[PDB]
């Protein structure tokens, strides 16, 4: 669950109507992901966000679309055959998360 | 794109800032039609009472 | 791939977006008239009758 991993400035900031979504896997699929990672859907706003990290096997990119259009964005990226990748922009746990596992360390010693 | 990427999140902001004062400033419109309306209306009845007490 | 067609691809949603907040806006325009004048009709109609009753 990325949380730390996530470079949080490639989210929309206050996301009331565009929020980013993350439905992005295979490389072998990534043929034409310079098309599909500013228009995988018609509506896609991809210039102030960036892939969150890189596998050799897939990217996983912050792909910018409307509230209702998640629905859009999910049903292009299972035209491309994508698996379930995203973060829901869950960062107050984030921070949550990293006191937890720095207490947990700090607990072991 | 980036263009048009800046201008619409502008946008959104229309659609907010537009509708989040129009429903702020309901309360203004709505409070100001209470303190015209109804005031006008105990004033004509203020009228009538006159216009009965005459009669009486 | 064009910006030019982003423009009009994004724009397809803003207009969606604002013309439904706007449409909700002319809604708030409509309560501050008629929910207003709904509400003359129950504050001023409790005015008259206390009028009646002082008659």
């Amino acid at each position: 669950s990325l949380a730390e991993i996530v470079k949080k400035d490639d989210f929309v900031l206050d996301s009331e109507y565009l929020v980013t979504l993350l439905v992005v896997v295979p490389k072998l699929n990534h043929n034409d992901w310079i098309k599909q990672y500013e228009t995988l859907a018609e509506m896609v706003v991809p210039r102030s966000s960036n892939v969150l990290s890189e596998d050799q096997d897939s990217y996983l990119c912050n792909v910018t679309l409307f509230k209702k259009a998640v629905d859009d964005f999910r049903h292009k990226a299972r035209e491309n055959k994508f698996i379930v990748r995203d973060f829901q922009y869950n960062e107050e746990e984030m921070r949550a998360d990293k006191e937890e596992m720095n207490r947990l360390s700090t607990d072991k010693k | 794109q980036s263009q048009g990427i800046q201008q619409l999140l502008q946008a959104e902001k229309r659609a907010a800032e537009k509708v989040a004062d129009a429903r702020k400033r309901k309360a203004r419109r709505l409070k100001q039609a209470k303190e015209e309306a109804q005031m006008e209306v105990e004033q004509y009845r203020r009228e009538r009472e006159q216009e009965f007490q005459s009669k009486q | 791939l064009s910006d030019a067609d982003v423009q009009k691809q994004i724009k397809h949603m803003m207009a969606f977006i604002e013309q439904e907040a706007n449409e909700k806006a002319e809604e708030i325009d409509a309560k501050a008239e008629e929910e207003f004048n709904i509400e003359k009709g129950r504050l001023v109609q409790t005015q008259r009758l206390k009028i009646m009753e002082y008659y």
